[PDB]
């Protein structure tokens, strides 16, 4: 058995990740373009993300090196609202002043005791790669150089504030030296106030003399999400439309986050341009010069386009001349190729509609107060004119920006949407409910006692699903026991008398209340690992307490 | 009781907060179990150790206890003060 | 719904004794003989998936598997059969550490010495370290981490979590993990959803969950 | 069944109802 | 004038949460506040300090107030919530959610989810 170790290690066609439709040289095609686009959007997606963490650290070090004059002394106190533990911090290497960053972690603040013991150690171990506030005093007496400490306070809102609180007063005796500097980083996640609940307010008068207050949230005023957005719009190329079922997706999903939004909805385009190139075969037809790759399948998926069928029976109730709908009929000479070219050929002014609407607001109107998948969703519905009515000055330019999108034929092939719910079960699955249904109806997941005993843990939510709260074990088990079929379980038994102690058990009178309780001790085993029950063990195995709900 | 005239500050919550910590420093309340000031040095290794419920709650719902009753209020309070006659309940 | 929650003397003596043999002789001779059939048809089906869960692997996602049934083999299988040999042969030797978290003694100093030792030439500052020193390295694969029952009694704890939650930056590592209880998603709020990057797939298969139940006995009844 | 279990286990193999099925050109093929 | 009518000792749409968050906490309060008697009658101690809950609690009321099911952003958000410490548990070292012993109570004073039954247009003020 390997298993019993915590844990060990195991060592070891050209298969590209793609596979085959309809069940060889077009399937490398397809993911050729596939990766190109990908690549080019995953580009811009990196450089947006490293301008958005190269912005931050330019106010930071503004904020940090801003000195101001003053002749008293006190901390330089920076809030950052809606930060996290992965932000990073750079110092400055000055000529006089030796620069240590000291990080805290609530890990490491149980009591002052140990707080000044750690902070001493990394100002050590700082001035040593080049315990207690005597090490303060005597730094410069040691090493020649001026000291200023950065302490960054990595997450407020778990420390305990009592420590905390007495921790500064007792760095503010620190500032009885000529020769030390000291700011203080304060990472928040709730709103401001939250701390002046919990600090004294002697030491809020501390704070207060000397803070600088930075939002530092990925979701400042939509402006990196429409750039993103925008972005993404540019790195398709028209090559690919998005339709209003899966935008109405995107905002019915993004706004249940607050904090990360950027990287939901970089995950959720990844997810829908990952999809479309191994589920639709039409995306080879990207790159137009591989016209020749139409084929008989190719044409059938075409004429199962139901703008196809719109447009034919546009024809036929107007009793076109017959002799066009008899060429489809027949399937002669496939103009229909032809045709598919010349949509192909077709420009989609959408995209270009949408980008300079929002050039125009931030340009012409200076109006950045706004969501660009809101406005490219009202101008895929086409009720922009009350979306840029939301905004007075917009009336104008409203009419004059008046946009009507127009379908085109077997556009169905070109464009991503949100029918069949495959983005919902693998991005939002609905975990607990999936579990309760499929204990319920186990049919299906499975494909002669296998045929009527249903799995143990659904026979066993049967009666979860009826009984008190708290369930007294010896009825639980009763009630597990009376779904036996005791003649069949003995003909299932008796298939294998190889096994002498399988006969030695099985013939037992009591042999079938001590399977049932074998059974019902280790299903109840599994529902306690699964949170399902807990037992008053504590008090005794007579017991055993409900821990979930069906349905909520 | 003041008449309203024809055609006393209540102090923020907030503002409150400070008359509440000065008045716990000063020892006129004390925390619900509050043992205080520790025996021996073992004793006070144990305390510092654990973390007490009191310190962690709100500032609002910290349980108090007094020290001065308010019927020694009563012969302490001069009666020319304002609020002397809520001295009684 | 909420009306079924809001709606809602005897001794275990009474039921006749269990021994430790007794025990694992229905499980041994049940599980064998017992829906065999129909669920290796079922694994037959499933197996059509992997390429799917390649490909996510490949683009960056790290895969949650969750389910009624265990779920030791179809990691395993996954992990060692069919991932790291085609990572390995098709972009031309990948340590597939395997950690159980249902151990409730699988200390994170260990896990983290033979990831460093495996990936390296105050955890998480070491982990910082790593993650923007492969930054600039090639995006090429090195280390499949499957990590069974990552709600494991060694594993709900927030350090270890904290910890895990950081590896899957590295886009040169390949997460795999698998959780049993109902509430498991109530251990991962906004920055380490965002981090791990999971993408969820229902796996429930009812295999006899067998190996978890051995590390904490079930005879105390 | 085989689309049952590809739907709930989030593969991309299932048949996505934006187009009508062939079977639906049985139909109006003779229209 | 101004400077002598405010203590200007303060150091500083309070909160901004998502929606589910913000039900959810409504639901807590709820929880922490109402009396266990009730919860077979209402829906089929302000000044104290709030009693403690557990999760099955939570999500019934939850379920039951939102105008939802078990997917995974509910968990989410109350995985948020306790990280913003806007609900607290009964623990301080090795946070162990999933361990039974844990429970539940509201961090949270009544005048912040006043606002927020405001901005949600739910009526707590009604149940009690």
């Amino acid at each position: 058995a390997d298993a019993q170790r915590s844990h060990y290690t195991v060592y070891p066609d050209k298969h590209i990740p793609f596979v085959k439709l309809l069940s060889e040289v077009n399937v490398e095609k397809r993911w050729e373009l596939y990766h190109q686009l990908h690549s080019h959007f995953h580009d811009q997606v990196d450089h947006i993300i490293d301008n958005i963490e190269a912005d931050l650290k330019a106010e930071i070090s503004d904020l940090l090196y801003s000195e101001t004059t003053q002749k008293r002394r006190c901390f330089n106190t920076i809030f950052l609202l809606g930060s996290d533990s992965t932000t990073k911090i750079e110092l400055k290497d000055e000529s006089s002043r030796y620069n240590v960053l000291i990080e805290l972690t609530p890990k490491e603040s149980p009591n002052v005791r140990m707080m000044l013991r750690r902070s001493m150690y990394k100002l050590y171990s700082a001035a040593d790669a080049e315990y207690d506030l005597s090490l303060v005093e005597n730094f410069k007496r040691l090493f020649g150089k001026d000291l200023a400490m950065v302490f960054n306070f990595k997450d407020v809102d778990s420390i305990n504030f009592n420590t905390l609180d007495n921790f500064i007063i007792l760095l503010k005796s620190a500032f009885k030296y000529d020769h030390v500097k000291i700011s203080l980083i304060f990472n928040i996640n709730t709103n401001l106030s939250n701390i002046e609940k919990n600090l004294r307010q002697s030491t809020i008068r501390l704070l207060k003399r000397n803070y600088h207050k930075l939002d530092v949230s990925s979701n400042k005023g939509f402006k990196y999400g429409n750039q993103i957005f925008q972005s993404f719009l540019d790195t398709v190329d028209g090559k690919l439309n998005l339709s209003d079922r899966f935008v109405e997706f995107i905002l019915s999903k993004m706004a249940n986050n607050t904090n990360h939004n950027l990287q939901l909805l970089t995950k959720m385009l990844d997810y829908s341009l990952m999809s479309y190139f191994f589920q639709n075969a039409f995306s080879v037809f990207i790159d137009p010069v591989n016209v020749d790759f139409l084929n008989d399948d190719y044409l059938k998926i075409l004429s199962r386009c139901p703008t196809f069928m719109f447009f034919v029976e546009g024809l036929i109730k107007q009793h076109a001349p017959a002799d066009e709908i008899l060429s489809l009929l027949t399937n002669k000479n496939r103009g229909l190729e032809e045709f598919f070219v010349e949509f192909l050929v077709r420009e989609n002014p959408i995209n270009g509609h949408a980008k300079f609407v929002a050039r125009f607001l931030e340009e012409e109107l200076n109006i950045t107060n706004f969501n660009l998948i809101e406005l490219y969703h009202n101008l895929l519905i086409g009720k922009l004119d009350s979306y840029l009515d939301r905004w007075s000055a917009c009336k104008e330019y409203k009419d004059r920006l008046h946009f009507e999108p127009i379908d085109t034929i077997f556009q169905e092939l070109f464009t991503l949407d949100n029918r069949s719910g495959l983005l919902t079960q693998s991005i939002f699955p609905s975990y607990k409910s999936n579990i309760e249904d499929n204990l319920l109806s186990w049919e299906q997941v499975l494909p002669d006692l296998d045929k009527i005993m249903a799995p143990v843990l659904g026979q066993l939510f049967k009666l979860y699903r009826e009984a008190n709260m708290t369930i007294n074990i010896y009825d639980f088990y009763i009630a597990f026991r009376e779904t036996l079929p005791k003649e069949e379980i003995l003909n299932f038994i008796r298939k294998d008398p190889s096994n002498t102690k399988l006969l030695e058990l099985a013939e037992t009178p009591d042999a079938f209340d001590k399977v049932a309780l074998i059974l019902f001790m280790q299903a109840i085993f599994a529902f306690e690992n699964m949170g399902l029950i807990k037992f008053q063990s504590t008090k005794s195995y007579d017991l055993v307490e409900k821990c979930v709900w069906r349905g909520i | 009781r003041i008449p309203t005239v024809a055609p006393i500050k209540l102090w923020l919550k907030k503002d409150v907060k400070n008359v509440w910590e000065n008045l716990v420093q000063l020892d006129f309340f004390t925390e619900k179990s509050a043992v205080g000031l520790r025996d021996n040095a073992t004793a006070a290794f144990y305390a510092s150790n654990y973390q007490f419920q009191g310190t962690m709650i709100p500032f609002d719902l910290r349980s108090y206890q007094m020290q001065i009753i308010l019927q020694e209020l009563r012969r302490i309070i001069p009666k020319s003060n304002m609020y002397y006659s809520w001295t009684q309940l | 719904t909420f009306e079924g929650y809001f709606d809602q003397r005897h001794t275990m003596s009474m039921a006749p004794d269990v021994t430790r043999e007794e025990f694992s002789l229905v499980s041994n001779f049940f599980n064998e003989n017992f829906q065999k059939r129909p669920r290796q048809k079922l694994f037959e089906i499933q197996k059509k998936m992997f390429p799917q869960y390649w490909f996510e692997l490949t683009q960056g996602f790290s895969l949650l598997f969750y389910g009624v049934g265990s779920k030791r083999n179809f990691l395993e299988e996954f992990a060692i059969d069919y991932l790291s040999p085609k990572i390995a042969y098709s972009q031309l030797s990948i340590p597939c550490l395997i950690l159980n978290g249902y151990n409730p003694s699988c200390n994170y100093r260990d896990v983290f010495k033979e990831i460093t030792d495996l990936l390296v030439p105050h955890v998480i500052l070491q982990i910082q370290k790593m993650i923007d020193f492969y930054k600039n390295q090639p995006l090429d694969i090195k280390l499949i981490l499957v990590v069974h029952n990552l709600d494991g009694p060694s594993i709900r704890k927030n350090t270890f979590q904290t910890m895990l939650s950081f590896l899957s930056v590295i886009r040169q590592i390949a997460i795999v993990a698998s959780t049993d209880h109902i509430y498991a998603p109530l251990l991962w709020d906004n920055m380490k959803a965002q981090n791990y990057n999971f993408v969820f797939h229902d796996i429930s298969n009812f295999e006899p969950s067998t190996v978890e139940s051995t590390f904490q006995d079930v005879m105390k009844m | 069944y085989d689309e049952i279990i590809f739907r709930k286990l989030g593969s991309m193999l299932q048949t996505t109802n934006i187009l009508v099925t062939d079977d639906q050109y049985n139909i109006w093929k003779k229209r | 004038i101004k400077l002598f009518l405010s203590t200007d000792d303060n150091l500083s749409q309070t909160y901004d949460l998502s929606i589910i968050s913000k039900y959810l906490l409504i639901a807590s309060y709820i929880c922490s506040y109402l009396e266990p008697r009730y919860d077979a009658s209402i829906f089929s101690p302000r000044y104290l300090q709030p009693s403690l809950f557990a999760i099955e609690r939570l999500l019934a009321i939850f379920q039951a107030i939102f105008p939802m099911k078990a997917n995974i952003e509910v968990f989410q958000n109350l995985s948020e919530l306790h990280t913003l410490k806007l609900i607290a548990t009964t623990m301080n070292k090795n946070i162990d959610y999933l361990s039974p012993k844990v429970r539940w109570k509201v961090n949270v004073p009544w005048e912040i989810i006043k606002e927020i039954s405001e901005s949600v247009h739910f009526n707590i003020s009604d149940y009690f």
